[PDB]
RNA sequence: UGUACAACGGGGUAUUGUAAGCAGUAGAGUAGCCUUGUUGUUACGAUCUGCUGAGAUUAAGCCUUUGUUGUCUGAUUUGU
RNA sequence: GAAUGUUACCGCAAUAGUAAUUGAACUUAGUACGAGAGGAACAGUUCAUUCGGAUAAUUGGUUUUUGCGGCUGUCUGAUCAGGCAUUGCCGCGAAGCUACCAUCCGCUGGAUUAUGGCUGAACGCCUCUAAGUCAGAAUCCAUGCUAGAACGCGGUGAUUUC
RNA sequence: GCAGUCAAGCGUUCAUAGCGACAUUGCUUUUUGAUUCUUCGAUGUCGGCUCUUCCUAUCAUACCGAAGCAGAAUUCGGUAA
RNA sequence: GUGAACAGCCUCUAGUUGAUAGAAUAAUGUAGAUAAGGGAAGUCGGCAAAAUAGAUCCGUAACUUCGGGAUAAGGAUUGGCUCUAAGGGUCGGACGAUCAACUU
RNA sequence: AUUCAUAAUAACUUUUCGAAUCGCAUGGCCUUGUGCUGGCGAUGGUUCAUUCAAAUUUCUGCCCUAUCAACUUUCGAUGGUAGGAUAGUGGCCUACCAUGGUUUCAACGGGUAACGGGGAAUAAGGGUUCGAUUCCGGAGAGGGAGCCUGAGAAACGGCUACCA
RNA sequence: GAAACUGCGAAUGGCUCAUUAAAUCAGUUAUCGUUUAUUUGAUAGUUCCUUUACUACAUGGUAUAACUGUGGUAAUUCUAGA
């Protein structure tokens, strides 16, 4: 069961309580009492009657606790695998400290090093052959 | 309803089905982003809590955050937008969409995990999930390893297998900046 | 002479819609006077804002009540 | 309301009054019947019509709550606060009253009529009828409901010193 | 105005399912006449409104019997105000 | 005073406060009001009631004896406050001094 | 023909632009750092010009109609000043002010089975009639209005509302 | 090399003739009255800061599609949570 509002003053309605009205358009609108349909009727502004919510809201009459309310928190936790790496790979390769990177890198390093100015003289060749490969 | 569980420290999801208005209940006026403490909804999920993210009316309508309201509205969306993928340059659709408030009318509530419960949860918490692609420029090699720009990345790259039969093979990206 | 009754007062419930008083570099402006304005002041000014969902009313056929105050043997008849 | 000793409480029930009404939908069923066209009903369900008896949670009407506020004209030197205008006018307005304009409630047994029958003579056959008898209606009689005979009545309490 | 008796006829055939000529017996007193008993020293016209009650020659509703009642719809009739 | 006003409403001067009284607030009345939704279906008949209404500005048909019809009809406006502008007199030679109103 | 092009002074700016981009080649030059250099061309970028446009705009020219004679300022009608708005002139709009504007040389109103033109048909000449329709211009996307995107649309094989 | 991002185009074309009578349209003018993607030609040594203990330039920031996975609706080129 529900508890409805009033669509003019913001005011708690119960079952059974007050009208409800269905305009042209077809907004509807809800009175608790017939103060608010009223007013309602007669094109009061909310805003300016003083005993509604909206007014009450619009002219910052209240709040207090609002202005008190603040923080709280709770947060995280951790690890999960990812396919062509389980939690172990990930243990070991973050693990490794610096001076096994160093050394894997330097190996390395050093060792397409070698690739490098040997498909350079590869080039030479090919080419000494390229400027030559006669008849 | 049915809940579309997430566990994004794993990258893991499952989902759940609940029948009982009491248990279920405990979602109600529940907005967007609320959190929920689990022991309510469920023993297995005793501790566990869940941030609502979103999720499907019947009829399959989406929520959309941000709208209140616990009913459905329709909408003038734009490029750059929830439960709309524009067709145009500058295209705008009026469209149906859920509000960010829980109902019953939900055929399916959306959650992610933000703390783990006391017990497990099998298809969520005990499998684990590889993230699909790795870093490709350069400094966010650079930073998903620590390395300085002394370093150099080439080596650093992923490399994936993937066979040919008798062929096993071997790709990288391609790294860039 | 009471777990009495009444008049008041108090609390609750209602109705209306924000009292009086004070204060305000709130106010269309006009007009005086000066030391002529890093806020000049004086007169007048509907209205506006705050104290203020305030104030007023609330059994007369509303509910209640640890309070205050008072009341508590006048008249007439009747018998197998 | 006098008089039946006085006064009180609880009751009986003679007599008189008496009340409920009608429709539809769903289902039965596209069925029984029918060449087709068409096309029911009983049981069960949900509603409604006309009537009646109450009731006021709710909604609505009424407003001298002259309860709160607003307004015109005048009067009290001004202010505050008030008077007068046959209730000055306007908005809201509790309570009370009140509306198929609101809500709730409106009983179930018997005996019969018509009629259809059973047994059965008269008349060795026949026959619902003569004797006897079954079923049976918005009927009638009760149940129920309203008064309670002021010359109908029962059970009970207390019955005078000034 | 209303109801009977006879039954020639209607009703494809078949008097009487429903009807019914020629004749004929009645009933009613919301028709209209006929009369002139009461009232001309007074009994206040027509219609409507409002409200109660009664009649039954029953339009509806309850239960029935008939049919030229297959069904549906009707029509005749009974107990019924 | 309000206002167009010898209207209505309130006041001063003057004059009254006199037309049995008390207690209640049943029906039915007489006089005064109001009613949701519908809107004359009521009735011989809109009988009775209701609705309109002042002023300013707009606008205004047929017909006509050319005078009318006409407030036809149909519309907007209207408080309070604070300002602006315009509208006179008298006296000294295009000004100058002085006095005084309200109205638009 | 200019208060033109261009430049100088003082400041101003939720500060516009001034390359954090891509492809091919790999070469010179030493104090040998992978040093410092360096070829061809892509996409960009501000302002000016050009080109493709666009928007307004001068002069003259339209069918029938007086059984249409006065028309224009409700609620801009004609002009002045200032502003706002526009890409920009302009009553385009707004304030204030004035009383203008058109008309028998036919205004204004009505009609059109009216889109305009290039053109067509009919051949003495003068004419008469026609042109929805292969090219040019304009307008529209059932009717109205509104607007997003964008260089450009008041777009409809775009959206938004209302009406049918 | 799919998908998707990004860029560009969809304002051209085609169709129709409803409106429209000084409107449109034609010939003729004007911009010293403006906007102009593009094409073509040109055009940028200045950007930081109380101005020696410097400011990533050997190059600074995250957030997203597609995708993965969990879902909703009778139903659309609907789309939500992760
Ligand atoms: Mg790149
Ligand atoms: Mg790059
Ligand atoms: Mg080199
Ligand atoms: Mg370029
Ligand atoms: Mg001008
Ligand atoms: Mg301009
Ligand atoms: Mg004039
Ligand atoms: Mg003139
Ligand atoms: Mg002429
Ligand atoms: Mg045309
Ligand atoms: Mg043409
Ligand atoms: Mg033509
Ligand atoms: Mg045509
Ligand atoms: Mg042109
Ligand atoms: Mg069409
Ligand atoms: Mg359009
Ligand atoms: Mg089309
Ligand atoms: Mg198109
Ligand atoms: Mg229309
Ligand atoms: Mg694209
Ligand atoms: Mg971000």
């Amino acid at each position: 069961m529900k508890v409805e509002i009033d669509s003019f003053s913001g005011a708690k309605i119960y079952p059974g309580r007050g009208t409800l009205f269905v305009r042209g358009d077809s907004k509807i609108f809800r009175f608790q009492n017939s103060k608010s349909a009223s007013l309602f009727k007669q094109r009061k502004n909310p805003r300016r009657i003083a005993w509604t919510v909206l007014f009450r809201k619009h002219h910052k009459k209240g709040i207090t606790e609002e202005v008190a309310k603040k923080r709280s928190r709770k947060t995280v936790k951790a690890q999960r695998p990812i396919t062509g790496a389980s939690l172990d790979l990930i243990k070991e390769r973050r693990s490794l400290k610096p001076e096994v990177r160093k050394a894997n890198r330097e190996e390395k390093l050093k060792a397409n090093k070698e690739k490098k100015k040997a498909e350079k003289a590869a080039r030479k060749a090919e080419k000494a052959k390229s400027a030559g490969t006669q008849s | 309803m049915k809940l579309n569980i997430s566990y994004p420290v794993n990258g893991s999801q499952k989902t759940f089905e609940i029948d009982d208005e009491h248990r279920i209940r405990v979602f109600f006026d529940k907005r967007i982003g609320q959190e929920v403490d689990g022991e309510a909804v469920g023993d297995e999920f005793k501790g566990y809590v869940f941030k609502i993210s979103g999720g499907n009316d019947k009829q399959g309508f989406p929520m959309k955050q941000g709208v209140l309201l616990p009913t459905r509205i329709k909408l003038l969306l734009t490029k750059n937008v929830s439960c709309y993928r524009p067709r145009r340059d500058g295209e705008r659709k009026r469209k149906s969409v859920r509000g960010a408030i829980v109902g019953p009318d939900l055929a399916v509530l959306a959650l992610v995990i933000v703390k783990k419960g006391e017990q497990e949860l099998e298809g969520l918490t005990d499998t684990t999930v590889p993230k699909r692609l790795g870093p490709k420029r350069a400094n966010n090699i650079r930073k998903f390893f620590g390395l300085s720009k002394e370093d150099d990345v080439r080596d650093f790259v992923i490399r994936r297998e993937v066979t040919k039969g008798e062929k096993t093979y071997t790709k990288a990206p391609k790294i860039q900046r």
